[PDB]
């Protein structure tokens, strides 16, 4: 019977990773040998050692039946060890908790309070789709008990069952009725959490749960008045968890109704001025109250107070406070958007902050605050941020800039220029999925093609390693070869497009090692379309297609073979299937 | 004695090779 | 052409470093640990690291990684040879290769590192020569390094001239799971511990197949070594000219020649393995070992390692000859035998249960290897003719040598 | 601490000074910035004890770049120590002078370098050559002004063969960084003199001697034959680096050697035992040996034709060693050892390394594609791997089958039925696209091709661009071949890829397919379902220009990386 | 609710782990390694808030061993910090001068206290003395 | 060491 402390000391004495692994393997072998004999005297020490090994990163597949056997035992220590093993190494995907349903049901009616509480906690932590189905009746039976120490456990079990099985919430509607007068803080918190979970799961109970708004307001007022208490009073805030739950319920209660907002308007006003944010609990309570006011149909004064509190918290030097203020501003983007414009300087400064979370929050706030009038002004700031942004934020910044251009672009020419600049500067940071969106946007726009075609041609001959930019340039060339080069059928004066540089660039891209088989396919399609689109370079792409028909890639080889067959047998029919693709939103 | 084969005396050269 | 060679630790702390060229900053060693961690976590870890334009080649030592950062395209083979020479010198000077001696002999370690190489070019590599000029407990450099004979120090005086040879045989057999041997090569090892007076020049002579054919005696049992590597003191000119093994023996134990040729004979031990593993119920170990060696030869300290199940427990061994012990750390049962006479047949019957819950991932099938070592056996049949010990002063030498046969890469593929 | 150490160093007690020096060395080794105490230790520098002098020199070298201004108070001490009667002291002073990275320090050390250039002691000569090489590397102009090139060149034709090798290495290093103007190339007498001293050079000097021959280009068969004969004894050296250098020199000389002469055959015969010996070196050198063999394999592949057993990866071999062995076997695969390669691949497929399993599958596929005599064996191995019930193994087998179908699909119709129901639920794009292409191109031996493609059409619009293109191509091929059972399937695919497909290339392909179908369905068979030509497999052999350049650069970092020497240095 | 709460040392050793979401063992190990790398590669002025995988990865260690929490984006960030501080105070009261050595030896006691404090990622014991009394009574049972 | 130190120092 090796104790857990002895195993921990032995592990700490080991230095080499291989030596630690060997010691763990020896301990696991000893534990398996002890379990194979059906040992029950020193089962607690073996269970503790196995749990330590599993937490350390050791396999425990063979130590699954022992936990189940110890769960159905009678010793309190053995029962606790079995419950811990079931909670740690037992899960829905494990499939070993199916036999634990009978043990849980047997222990559900156990007279001991510690055993019943441990079983309820284990069921809540390892809730399964089928375990809750056979245990839903037991959870509802304990929800009507008068045990304060067990009321919270029953509420947690009911909440876990509802979360795992949303269809089982119908059986908890009458169980929680008339439970707003619980004196215990834990029981009241559990009831409030259960009511909030029921309201969030389905909106049918919102009307039924909205009648208790005056009771919740009275409870919150009584808690605020009783600001001194030995229990739940931390950092000068009494029942901070209860206050947070009440604020969350008020924010989620009556979010689209005037009566609910009006009833809690006085409570929200009192909390917004009767709470001190000097400590972390007070700041969290103020943030929760502001979020509830913003998410509910509160009064103009409440919205102004929330905006002032958010602005004050934004100037706070605390990183957590700044992150909370940024999150609140992002949440209150659509709501009070005009009032959020006063923090444009703060949002801009947050991008240069030395906090990754703070910088991300500032970037998100700037992206969400972009409108149809500040889009042009904010475009320069977004471009500067993308150019001098972190590697993990360059792609996100480029995506946000592209989304802003596609949603609130001041003009097609300005939006096209911004997209081209982003593609040129993004390089490998441009997402491949955004390539189809850019292609669709280019196809939809039929007024700016000569300038766009010239820009794409200029940006393509310079570099070709950018997969998204290269694909966009190839698509633009394929779509508007007839417009990029004018009068390029024969020899003419020296212009940007001579009808031969495009073919050479396409051939280099197709044969270049910097091809992922997607840009090469786009280049091949553009070359095939240029046979009818461009009448200057003819009789030369057919040889390349025939040579390109023996490519290593099966898809590329098939495409080359099809192109060669079309060029050699369907020369007159090449233009019959080269019509421009339709443009749709 | 010693494990791995007892030590044996060695000659100076192949006397049969002249 | 490493810029600087440093000695690391298991926790990433550099035990000792010594820059040789100065073209690589010493701060690059810190980034070596994260790069190694990333490579190990992704399987891309290699001994020759690359930190941008500077390559940090590292060798896994007993307790620390011998990281040798380099900047240009230096000779990788030369760097590896220098690292091996440094490791050998450290092993000769310090019997323990761990952090205990790294921080205990730094005063002499720095001097040895400075004297070993300068500007990235090694200069001193002889352990005896280094100990004769750098000691941990200084005179002018010895003339042996400056002289041509840097492997035999002159002026050595001994009461008796006794040389202990060792005919080490490595029997490596690669038997696949189908029962056929794929890689069957035996590598010879002629190591002699010469301890005499003066600097005698050994005149090695054995029953070599090439030598017998050249001399016209290619009719008896002659050893035809496919690859033969001479020692540093061995003159390659004589061997290339007429296979004359003439060289100055080193002062102490040294490897003169190391034969290496394929083996076309049957294995010394024939092991048949049976795996009667039930489906999560029990396991059977039908291991039968047959001694193919001569009955006059006994395999001392034979340890045939049979890999048992990773999750197997409660095993029972039913063998006839040799004790079987299951080591949980090794996750296998080794058929340890004290003395295994040739022609012996040992049969074993393993029986152990298995856990009800099946394993989440496979563990593989490691090959079964034996640790047999039967000395006084010459499987190759090569017989040493004579050892020409000649000294300027003139003395009667009494060289000795023993033939030892052991099991090297004798791995049998599992079913 | 610091004050106590400074007080101890500023004392007249030798034991206290030694203790302070040891404490400073321990602090510096432990990671303590002792550069601030360098000026204090400057006064306690000229000491009779050799142990204290070495520590002071090491501290100055490590505190020279940090405190270049404080290093100006050591020129007199270095000058005084450069004339020490003890050769060890002179060598240490020479090493410290070249190790000090001070621009103004090497200028005043030119006179000591010139004085020590003609040192009679071979160790002193080697130290002077090393200091000259270090000064040239730090300041090429200073070395040229001091005229150390003539002294370095004359050191080769002198005694102290280890000193000669050190000087030759220094001259090569100077020329290596030189722009090639005024090279130190020598005539055949110089090569003969180096070869004569090659047998007397040490292990380190042997590499330096062999490095000079790597740059010299033989011009006569007799000279090349003599060089090969001299380098032949180098292959029987226990030094792995020396053996590698000799092999590289022999390979370089074989470029001008005549195949008609028996010298090339003898060199090839004697090279195989050397390659076998090198293959059994230490794991660190195993990768280098594998890289060298791969580099020389493309030059003389017939040298190691019979070397196949040693290419097997050992059970205890490292992952890099196993990969190198697999690459060597793939490059050295032949029909004679086709069965052995197949057995090794099957055995290698049972390992627990996912990357190793993928590499083995790729090697097996490459061997099957390269040699058509083992196409049936490769197909059987792929079928066995698929039946082994391994997700990664199944994906590798599917990829191999798809590759073989595009390369050798003439006799690949017997595996369509087996591959038709082969746990096609895998969502891997590489295996899914290969299976779709196989079904589309081989939609003749499967009577349920439309039914199989029906399951893959549920998420065609959101599967992938390449996957969507492959599915569209397969649907088009099925419609062209058998449109009776796929008339509605083709229309559904066109509608999904034409209206619900926003991909530019995919949309263009769908529009082209729809236009071809609506223009001439008969012509689509000769246009879409045409007989593609032979697939040009990418050759793994390096370019002849790179192979010749890589032959000279043997044993360097570029050989392991398989990159040009100028493409890997910074 | 809290998806997963784990206490990890500065050197990377994990002293506690409690995940309320069923994930694969390999997936759970990878997530834990990523969380440790993010925490180990974060400065002291990062606000102790990280938005990793759409989860409020709040890291706040008062000693060499740090603690991490993963909650959904539906509640305030200060609530998680307050709950962590309350749990730390409760553990210190239950043990008395809690150190890294005692945490490893008292892994079972710490797990029992965490289970009795929060179940399923939600707060179960709002009071500080009632939970301690219940834990003491459960321990006295045997 | 740093492990025996109190988590909150109270």
């Amino acid at each position: 019977p090796i104790r857990l402390r002895e195993l921990i000391r032995t592990i700490r004495t080991a230095r080499t990773q291989a030596e630690e692994r060997e010691m763990i393997q020896k301990e696991c072998a000893a534990i398996r040998s002890s379990f194979r004999e059906e040992d029950n005297t020193y089962r607690c020490r073996n269970v503790a050692k196995l749990l330590y090994m599993h937490m350390l990163g050791y396999p425990a597949h063979f130590g699954q039946l022992e936990c189940l056997k110890l769960i159905a035992s009678q010793k309190f220590t053995d029962k606790r060890i079995g419950y811990l093993g079931a909670m740690l190494l037992l899960d829905e995907r494990q499939d070993v908790h199916l036999l634990m349903t009978n043990c849980i049901k047997n222990d559900l009616n156990h007279s001991t309070q510690f055993v019943q509480g441990l079983a309820l906690c284990t069921l809540g932590c390892m809730g399964s789709s089928e375990m809750c189905r056979d245990l839903a009746g037991e959870v509802e039976k304990l929800l009507k008990t008068s045990n304060s120490y067990l009321r919270k456990k029953a509420a947690l079990c009911a909440v876990h069952v509802i979360r795992k099985v949303p269809e089982l919430m119908e059986m908890f509607l009458p169980a929680t009725k008339n439970l707003l007068n619980e004196k215990n803080h834990g029981v009241l918190h559990t009831s409030v959490v259960l009511l909030t979970e029921m309201c969030e799961r389905s909106p049918d109970m919102l009307a039924h749960f909205r009648k208790l708004v005056p009771q919740l307001v009275r409870i919150l007022k009584n808690l605020i008045m009783s600001g001194y208490s030995p229990e739940h009073d931390v950092s000068g805030i009494s029942d901070p968890f209860l206050q947070v739950r009440i604020l969350r319920l008020l924010r989620i209660l009556g979010r689209n109704d005037d009566d609910s907002s009006e009833a809690m308007n006085d409570i929200l006003a009192q909390v917004a001025t009767n709470t001190e944010t000097s400590k972390n609990v007070g700041n969290a309570i103020l943030y929760e109250t502001v979020l509830t006011i913003m998410d509910i149909k509160s009064e103009s004064g409440l919205r102004v107070l929330a905006i002032n509190i958010l602005g004050r918290f934004l100037l706070n030097n605390d990183k957590n406070i700044r992150y909370v203020a940024l999150t609140s501003l992002l949440k209150t983007v659509q709501t009070d958007h005009n009032a959020v414009q006063r923090h444009r300087s703060t949002i801009v400064d947050c991008l240069k902050d030395l906090d990754v979370s703070i910088k991300r929050r500032a970037m998100e706030l700037s992206f969400a605050l972009v409108n149809g009038n500040n889009i042009r002004g904010m475009m320069k700031e977004l471009l500067y941020f993308l150019d001098s942004c972190e590697p993990e934020f360059k792609a996100d910044c480029a995506s946000g800039i592209f989304l802003a251009a596609e949603k609130y672009a001041p003009s097609k020419r300005w939006h096209i220029d911004t997209i081209m600049r982003v593609l040129t500067t993004a390089g490998s940071y441009v997402r491949d999925d955004a390539v189809p969106n850019l292609i669709q946007l280019i196809t939809n726009s039929v007024e700016m093609h000569a300038y766009t075609v010239q820009r794409l041609y200029k940006a393509i001959l310079g570099d070709y390693s950018q997969q998204p930019l290269v694909q966009v340039a190839a698509w633009c060339i394929g779509e508007y070869g007839d417009l990029l080069v004018s009068g390029q059928c024969e020899e003419e004066e020296p212009i940007q497009v001579t009808e031969d540089e495009v073919l050479d660039i396409l051939e280099s891209v197709l044969i270049s090692n910097m091809s992922t088989s997607v840009t090469r396919g786009y280049a091949l399609t553009a070359i095939m379309k240029l046979s009818t689109r461009f009448t200057c370079t003819v009789n030369r792409i057919k040889k390349v297609v025939s040579i390109y028909g023996s490519s290593i890639d099966v898809e590329l080889q098939q495409r080359a073979v099809e192109y060669n067959a079309l060029f050699k047998k369907y020369d007159h029919m090449r233009s019959a299937l080269l019509e421009r693709m339709p443009v749709m939103e | 004695d010693r494990k791995g084969g007892s030590y044996s005396q060695a000659a100076g050269s192949d006397s049969a090779q002249s | 052409s490493a810029s600087a060679v440093y000695v690391l630790d298991l926790k990433g702390k550099v035990l000792i470093c010594r820059n040789y060229r100065g073209d690589v900053d010493m701060s690059e060693v810190e980034h070596f640990m994260p790069i190694l961690m990333e490579k190990e976590e992704e399987g891309m870890l290699s001994p020759i690291l690359a930190h941008g334009g500077v390559r940090f080649m590292w060798i896994k030592h007993n307790n620390l990684y011998l990281v040798a950062t380099s900047k240009k395209n230096a000779c990788v083979s030369l760097v590896f040879s220098f690292l091996y020479k440094v490791v050998q010198v450290f092993s000769e000077y310090f019997k323990e290769l761990e952090e205990e001696s790294i921080r205990d002999n730094f005063v002499i370690i720095y001097e040895l590192l400075d004297e070993l190489m300068d500007f990235g070019y090694p200069q001193t590599t002889d352990s005896k020569i280094l100990q004769e000029y750098i000691t941990q407990e200084a005179p002018r450099p010895p003339a042996t390094v400056t002289n041509a004979v840097s492997w035999r120090s002159e002026g050595i005086k001994y009461r008796k001239n006794e040389v202990f040879l060792d005919v080490i045989e490595a029997v490596n057999l690669l038997v696949s799971a189908n029962g056929n041997v794929l890689r069957s090569e035996i590598v010879g090892s002629i190591k002699m511990r010469v301890f005499l007076s003066g600097m005698p020049e050994l005149r090695l002579g054995l029953n070599d197949k090439v030598l017998f054919d050249n001399t016209g005696r290619g009719k008896s049992k002659s050893v035809e070594l496919e690859d033969v590597k001479f020692h540093q003191c061995v003159r390659l000119s004589r061997f290339e000219n007429d296979r004359t093994i003439s060289f100055i023996p080193p002062d102490g134990e040294f490897e003169l020649m190391s034969y290496r040729l394929n083996t076309h004979v049957k294995p010394l031990i024939w092991i048949e393995s049976v795996i009667e593993k039930h489906s999560h119920s029990r396991i059977e170990y039908m291991v039968k070992a047959k001694s193919q060696f001569k009955r006059r030869s006994t395999a001392n300290n034979v340890e045939i390692h049979i890999p048992v199940p990773n999750d197997a427990d409660s095993p029972k061994f039913k063998t006839t000859v040799g004790s079987v012990k299951w080591v949980p750390e090794n996750s296998e049962i080794v058929w340890s035998v004290k003395s295994f006479p040739g022609g012996k047949e040992y049969l074993m019957r393993a029986h152990f249960g298995l856990p009800s819950v099946e394993a989440e991932d496979k563990e593989g099938k490691p090959p079964i290897s034996v640790k047999f070592e039967i000395p006084y056996f010459t499987t190759s049949g090569i017989q040493v003719r004579y050892l020409k010990i000649i000294e300027k002063s003139g003395y009667q030498a009494l060289p000795w040598v023993r033939y030892i046969t052991q099991n090297g890469d004798y791995q049998l593929r599992t079913q | 601490e610091i004050f106590e150490l400074k007080a101890e160093l500023n004392s007249d007690k030798k034991e206290k000074k030694k203790e302070a020096v040891k404490k400073v060395i321990a602090s510096m080794t432990v990671g303590k910035d002792v550069s601030a105490l360098f000026p204090d230790v400057v006064n306690c520098m000229q000491t009779d004890n050799l142990e204290l002098k070495k520590l002071v020199y090491l501290y100055l070298m490590n505190y020279a770049k940090s405190q270049p201004d404080m290093a100006i108070m050591a020129v007199n001490t270095f000058v005084k120590d450069c004339e020490d009667p003890n050769p060890l002291i002179r060598a240490l002073a020479v090493r410290t002078m070249g190790c000090i990275r001070v621009d103004k320090i090497t200028e005043y050390l030119c006179e000591p370098l010139r004085k020590c250039l003609k040192d009679e002691d071979p160790y002193v000569r080697k130290t002077a050559a090393v200091c000259v090489a270090k000064l040239h590397d730090i300041n090429a102009q200073l070395v040229e002004d001091q005229g150390f090139l003539d002294t370095l060149k004359d050191l080769i034709s002198d005694s102290n063969p280890m000193v000669v090798a050190n000087a030759v290495a220094a001259l090569s290093e100077i020329a290596e960084s030189h722009p090639s103007s005024n090279l130190l190339d020598l005539n055949p007498q110089s090569i003969n003199k180096l070869l004569t001293a090659l047998n007397e050079c040490t292990e380190w000097g042997q590499i330096f001697i062999l490095d000079c021959l790597a740059n010299y280009m033989p011009k006569d068969d007799r000279e090349a034959q003599s060089i090969c004969e001299r380098v032949t004894p180098r292959l029987s050296h226990a030094n792995s680096a020396v053996v590698l250098s000799a092999v590289k020199v022999l390979m370089k000389f074989m470029e001008m050697l005549s195949k008609d002469l028996d010298y090339y055959g003898t060199l090839l015969k004697k090279l195989a035992p050397p390659l076998v010996t090198l293959l059994s070196a230490e794991p660190e050198l195993q990768y280098v040996a594998l890289r060298n063999i791969n580099l020389i394999v493309q030059k003389r592949p017939e040298i190691l034709k019979h070397e196949m057993k040693v290419f097997f990866v050992k059970y205890n071999d490292p992952i890099y060693v196993k990969l190198e062995k697999l690459d060597i076997m793939i490059r050295l695969a032949s029909q004679a050892n086709i069965a052995q390669v197949l057995a090794e691949l099957r055995e290698y497929a049972t390992e627990v390394d996912v990357d190793f399993v993928r590499k083995a599958v790729r090697a097996i596929g490459r061997c099957a594609i390269k040699v058509e005599q083992s196409a049936e064996r490769c197909v059987s191995t792929l079928l066995d791997l698929i039946q082994t019930k391994v997700n990664y193994v199944v994906q590798e087998a599917i990829v191999v089958i798809k590759d073989i179908f595009r390369k050798y699909p003439n006799k690949y119709e017997s595996v369509i039925a087996t591959l038709c129901e082969n746990l096609d639920s895998l969502d891997e794009p590489e295996a899914r696209a290969a299976m779709i292409w196989i079904v589309g191109e081989y939609a003749e031996r499967i009577d349920n091709a439309d039914e199989l493609l029906e399951s893959f059409l549920e998420g065609f619009h959101d599967k992938s661009t390449q996957v969507q293109l492959q599915l569209l191509t397969a649907i088009v091929k099925l419609f062209l071949k058998k449109p009776t059972e796929t008339q509605e399937l083709v229309q559904q695919v066109l509608s999904l890829a034409t209206q619900d497909s926003d991909n530019p290339d995919l949309r263009d392909r769908g529009y082209i397919y729809w236009r071809l179908l609506s223009t001439d369905p008969v012509a689509a068979k000769e246009v879409v379902l045409a007989e593609k030509p032979l697939i040009s497999e990418e050759t793994d052999l390096i370019e002849p220009t790179l192979l010749d350049e890589l032959i000279c650069y043997i044993g360097t970092l570029a050989s392991v990386y398989h990159k040009p020497p100028s493409a890997f240095v910074e | 609710m809290i998806h997963f709460i784990l206490l990890f040392s500065r050197q990377g050793k994990l002293r506690l782990q409690k995940w309320y979401i069923t994930l694969p063992d390999k997936e759970r190990k990878k997530i834990t390694r990523e969380i440790v790398q993010i925490i180990l590669s974060r400065g002291h002025r990062t606000s102790s808030f990280v938005d990793w995988k759409e989860l409020k990865l709040v890291y706040k260690r008062y000693a060499s061993l740090y603690f991490c929490c993963a909650i959904e984006n539906q509640d305030n960030e200060l609530l998680t910090l307050e709950i962590v501080h309350r749990y730390v105070e409760l553990l210190d009261k239950y043990f008395g001068n809690v150190c890294e050595l005692d945490i490893i030896f008292n892994f079972e006691k710490a797990y029992f206290i965490l289970d009795e404090f929060i179940i399923g990622g939600e707060i179960q014991e709002t009071s500080k003395k009632i939970a301690v009394k219940a834990i003491e009574d459960s321990d006295m049972l045997q | 060491k740093g492990e025996n130190t109190s988590l909150l120092h109270p």
